[PDB]
């Protein structure tokens, strides 16, 4: 979601 | 509710990048550190997101990161606790992963069961627990992020709980096959979570894809044991990949298991090459  | 001005944030550094979206670290009302993760236009309804941030709010505890504040406007801002390490995914496959044994490993799974038994408590359901979600601060501390997140993506394929984004390898198969998120479908990506530990970060079912995975689990194929892994350790994988839901472990078992695996369950353990 953010970090792949 | 919980709403803040989008320029009450300063977003100064890059932290990362994922498949919906980027996370900086930053400073909120001019005084303190925080992270913020920012989604792309089009993800998930701002209403739908900010009726769900009420209940990320309520769920404080020391193994989860916190929800500090929102931006419900698009793009989405959801201003967190700030963890200074990175994904645990990242930390697995980077130069930490080859000092990491199966004491620190196991003692991270601790850590990761402890914040998914107060969410198991709180009766809630995190929807995709795998290392990727998954953020590491000093001293190996190890929080669960993202909660509540999963339900709310609209993604077209990822509806559909298909396609490169969708994390099929991760997901029971009643979760991925027939979208029955519960505690128990976290238990069995928990399962998942051991092996990747385990193995430094390498992808489950590796040279399988994703059909072939829900094909043989349903037939009852399931992840080996994984070089230098004690067997009772997979055992436990096993146990968190049982086909009946109710028939896994709670997390507050997986918790003190892990918690006590090397006075209870493997006194003898001798460090190997790799674990």
């Amino acid at each position: 979601a953010f970090x792949a | 509710a919980w709403e803040i001005p989008r320029e009450s944030l300063r977003l100064e550094v890059k932290l990362g990048q994922g498949c919906f979206g980027e996370v900086w670290m930053g400073t909120w009302n001019g005084t303190t550190r925080v992270a913020i993760k920012t989604l792309k236009p089009g993800t998930m309804s701002p209403e739908a997101f900010l009726q769900e941030a009420q209940v990320m709010k309520k769920l404080r505890h020391e193994k989860l990161v916190q929800l500090y504040a929102v931006v419900s406007e698009e793009p989405i801002y959801i201003v967190t606790e700030y963890m200074s390490k990175g994904s645990l995914l990242d930390f697995l496959k980077g130069e930490m992963g080859k000092y990491l044994r199966l004491p620190q490993l196991v003692d991270m799974a601790a850590q990761i069961a402890s914040g998914m038994a107060y969410v198991e408590r709180m009766n809630y359901v995190h929807r995709d627990l795998r290392a990727a979600n998954i953020l590491v601060g000093e001293n190996l501390v190890c929080k669960v992020a993202d909660f509540g997140l999963a339900r709310l993506i609209e993604d077209n394929e990822y509806t559909a709980r298909q396609g490169a984004k969708f994390p099929i390898k991760w997901t029971a198969p009643e979760a991925a096959l027939y979208g029955r998120f519960t505690i128990k479908s976290d238990v069995w990506s928990f399962g998942i979570l051991l092996t990747e530990l385990t193995t430094k970060g390498r992808v489950p079912y590796p040279g399988m894809v994703n059909r072939e995975v829900l094909d043989q689990v349903e037939r009852g194929y399931r992840m080996p044991c994984p070089p230098e892994c004690p067997e009772s350790l997979h055992d436990l994988m096993c146990q968190c990949w049982r086909k009946d839901p109710e028939e896994r472990p709670t997390f507050e078992y997986l918790q003190a298991f892990l918690e006590d695996y090397f006075t209870s369950t493997e006194p003898q353990y001798q460090p190997g090459e790799n674990l």
